[PDB]
């Protein structure tokens, strides 16, 4: 009979497994907070009822009637996957998952692999036992295909994946273990004795030791790039990436590129290029600007960190001083109390409390002085970064955004010189002949070039309209720039906020201990005093 | 590794050698017999231990017979974790003959804790005895020898 | 359940706004006492 | 027996989802209820501070 | 006598030099090998488990 794993099911399924691994016996168990699920053989014919469960991080549905894997996109943040042995026959759904690595597709009906490009970190994957027909299936998974195939997967999809057993697959009864060493050639002790067969490697040519040269520098490139994609976000200049692209979004462009499209090209690849390394120099000159930036924030993290650790040392250092001060009170006390000359105790007692007293008077001058050191560095930090800093990226900004300016109106020039020269040129033609095959550019060139005024005025939109986006590009960097200053200030100052109330929060609690420490030991010294009488 | 970098054990001659317990009777090298006081631990803090759930000090006090165990202050705090725990049902010595006591033995929280504590102060029992006879032998192996030329 | 669910938060933008308006107001209060007692080293600093 | 599994679901996924929606409100007066208290110490300390110095 | 005293004194730190570049890039080498170790165990802890 069909099932449904219900969440009467569901806390079946959990008191089963807490039992299994001696978990506490909570009812309240919240739903929100579920890491690893067990479904041991409950027949289960379709998955369902499990919504909710991004921070899943194991699971087991081995021995059931499963058939069909989808919506598994929701859950990408697996880790332990246990499916096989199912009447599985497709791999999908699991697209946006990349965070598993123990994939178990074993003994199913599971002929086509597909579906684990996003989940290039797996390290296991069991898709056994099953009716899969061609080995150089499973070389498309780790850079390996057979030679003579147009292979566009020129970027490996898996490199950490070192568990991945296929045994007993239908292909896999021919040609004995001769197939097990043409995937390792693609794809750990069996590795180093298959690689030791001469025929193995012999019949290959993209090997394993150059395949991890190629790796590592492959690897040190994109790092590479990471970082200086990070410089240039971090120039606040990305904005611009498209200022080379505003003429595929400028159509009066491809309108006037009918009357002179050689040159109309060359000027443009000339405008492109001055301007692409004009704004080069730009964000360089803004990252350096950004780098010292960071240096000053981060500085300014250290100082605080310095300043901060003095001051948690003093504080223990007198908190310290009191606990011997609470111990010798104590010890006394006891004394005494065998003694049992009530007047000098509580006497001592009220000493100490005065003490203590003065100890939270003390504590909160601490923190006075932290806020002043704190507020005195931050506000001296942020006038630097003002005068230098801030001051300087403006003048770069502002110096970049007039150069793209100057690269517009002179390329605006040469096409109005442009303009009138084929004005003038038309001018002069249009006199010696009048018949030529109607042509439908040169009629539409004649019409360009007889409304002049409709040319220049076509021409000066364009480069209105393209300084325009260009300013507005380079504003909206600068906006990003000031609120990403700011954000950093804001969130500084109010942790700041947040620290200083969970230590005075603090204080007030231990100077509420100290207080209600000391009044247990003077009332029961005092009640002590009701037996004798 | 184990990040436990401060060890100690206080000692205390106020009592004669107690007759009953083996891990109290100690052959100390120095003279036999000795009794015992209190411990005291201190351990390093791993980044990714939380400071409010990895104990950064410890004392296991036997005069007190209750255990005072620090723990890290976090990010913030200035209110030092000094926790002073009763060593009453520490190795199973509870009674359960006390129908009334509240029975949280059964939360596994409690049996965790138990647990760790056991095994942290038997390893250093067993530990701070091989010691003992660690010491014996380097101090007599440096004494009774005579001098030696290259 | 969606007419139920769109009823339980009617109510909520209303407080939003007024929780956003004391906030800002929080932070005046702030802002106006630090001016007020900056000022007031300020002198003794003068006095100084 | 299906439709009414599905129906029950349904409803049992709606009370889930319905809880959570009245708790904006909920964690809206709780974390209102921790900036009265901040800012009410931090005019009180103000003041405070102001007369000490 | 000075000067090849000079040139000696050279040759030591040169020497030292050479020796201490040795020894740290030894000690990199070591500690990248160490990492890869571990990692080397948790997959054969991974492969053990999921084979059985």
């Amino acid at each position: 009979d069909p099932r449904v794993i219900n969440e009467q099911l569901i806390l079946d399924a959990v008191k089963q497994f807490n039992q299994e691994n001696n978990k506490i016996t909570t009812e309240n168990i919240i739903l929100q907070q579920l890491r690893q699920l067990q479904l041991s053989f409950k027949n289960i014919l379709k998955i369902q009822h499990l919504q909710g469960l991004e921070r899943l991080e194991k699971l087991q549905l081995d021995n059931n009637i499963i058939e069909k894997i989808e919506n598994i996109d929701h859950l990408v943040n697996l880790k332990w996957l246990d499916l096989s042995f199912n009447c599985i026959k497709k791999i999908e759904g699991l697209d946006k998952l990349k965070e598993l690595t123990d994939l178990s597709l074993f003994n199913n009906y599971i002929e086509k692999i597909e579906g684990l490009h996003n989940n290039t970190k797996l390290n296991v994957f069991s898709i056994g036992n099953n009716r899969l027909k061609s080995y150089e299936e499973i070389t498309l998974y780790f850079g390996y295909k057979p030679r003579g195939e147009e292979g566009t997967n020129d970027r490996p999809e898996f490199k950490r994946l070192q568990v991945l057993n296929v045994s007993g697959n239908p292909f896999t009864k021919d040609k004995e273990n001769e197939y097990k060493n043409h995937i390792i050639c693609a794809i750990e002790g069996d590795r180093q004795l298959i690689r030791q067969d001469e025929q193995i490697s012999n019949s290959y040519n993209f090997t394993t030791t150059d395949y991890y040269q190629q790796m590592q520098a492959q690897e040190q490139k994109e790092e590479m790039d990471r970082q200086t994609l990070k410089k240039k976000k971090d120039a606040r200049m990305d904005i611009l990436d498209n200022l080379k692209d505003e003429y595929l979004k400028i159509e009066d462009l491809q309108r006037v590129k009918i009357i002179k499209p050689n040159q109309i090209n060359e000027e443009i690849e000339k405008y492109c290029g001055k301007i692409n390394d004009h704004v080069v120099e730009m964000q360089a000159a803004v990252i350096q600007k950004h780098q010292l930036i960071l240096q000053e924030m981060s500085k300014t993290e250290v100082s605080y960190k310095e300043q901060e650790a003095l001051h948690e040392k003093e504080t223990l250092q007198i908190l310290k001083e009191f606990e011997h001060e609470k111990k010798v009170e104590f010890r006394n006390w006891e004394k005494e109390a065998a003694n049992g000359d009530a007047k000098k105790e509580e006497s001592r007692l009220k000493t100490l409390l005065q003490k203590t007293t003065s100890l939270k008077n003390k504590l909160m001058d601490i923190e006075i002085q932290l806020v002043e050191e704190l507020e005195a560095i931050f506000t001296d930090y942020d006038t630097k970064k003002k005068e230098t800093a801030w001051k300087d990226i403006e003048e770069i900004i502002v110096l970049g955004q007039k150069k793209i300016e100057e690269e517009n109106v002179k390329f605006y020039s040469n096409l109005n010189v442009i303009k009138n020269k084929e004005e003038a040129n038309y001018n002069s033609t249009q006199q010696q002949q009048l018949e030529e095959e109607n042509n439908e550019e040169d009629d539409e060139k004649a019409s360009l070039l007889e409304n002049k005024e409709q040319l220049a005025q076509m021409i000066g939109n364009i480069k209105e309209t393209l300084i325009d986006s260009h300013t507005k590009i380079i504003l909206s960097a600068q906006m990003e720039l000031q609120k990403d200053l700011a954000e950093y200030a804001k969130q500084q100052k109010n942790k700041m906020y947040e620290r200083n109330r969970k230590n005075i929060s603090q204080i007030i609690a231990q100077i509420d201990a100290y207080q209600t420490e000391i009044n247990e030991k003077l009332k029961q010294g005092d009640d002590e005093s009701d037996h004798e009488n | 590794d184990d990040r436990v970098i401060y060890r100690s054990i206080r000692f205390d001659n106020k009592r004669a050698p107690s007759s009953q317990n083996n891990d109290k009777v100690f052959q100390d090298n120095h003279v036999g017999d000795v009794q015992i006081t209190k411990m005291t631990q201190k351990f390093e803090k791993n980044p990714h231990y939380p400071a409010n759930e990895q104990i950064q000090k410890m004392v296991i006090d036997l005069i007190k017979d209750k255990v005072i165990v620090y723990y890290h202050m976090n990010d913030g705090e200035i209110t030092p974790i000094v926790k002073i725990y009763p060593r009453d049902s520490m190795h199973g010595f509870a009674k359960l003959n006390e129908p009334g006591g509240d029975n949280k033995i059964d939360d596994p929280l409690v049996q965790l804790e138990n647990t760790k504590m056991v095994n942290l102060e038997k390893d250093c029992l067993n530990q701070l005895k091989q010691q003992e006879k660690i010491a014996r032998d380097d101090e007599k192996t440096i004494r009774e020898g005579e001098i030696r030329l290259e | 359940h969606l007419a139920k669910k769109d009823k339980l938060d009617k109510e909520l933008q209303k407080l939003e706004d007024d929780f956003a308006k004391l906030k800002q107001d929080h932070a005046n209060d702030e802002t106006k006492l630090k001016t007020n007692k900056r000022q007031q080293q300020n002198s003794l600093a003068d006095n100084i | 027996k299906e439709a009414r599994a599905e129906e029950g679901t349904q409803q049992r996924m709606y009370e889930f989802e319905q809880k959570q929606l009245k708790e904006k409100i909920n964690n809206l007066k709780q974390k209102t209820d921790t900036e009265n208290m901040v800012h009410e110490q931090l005019r009180n300390f103000l003041i405070e501070k102001e007369d000490q110095i | 006598v000075q000067e090849e005293k000079k040139d000696h004194q050279s040759l030591l730190k040169i020497q030292q030099k050479k020796f201490d570049e040795l020894i740290n890039n030894l000690i990199i080498k070591y500690e990248e090998r160490l990492a890869k170790l571990k990692e080397d165990l948790e997959l054969k802890l991974k492969v053990e488990i999921h084979e059985l």
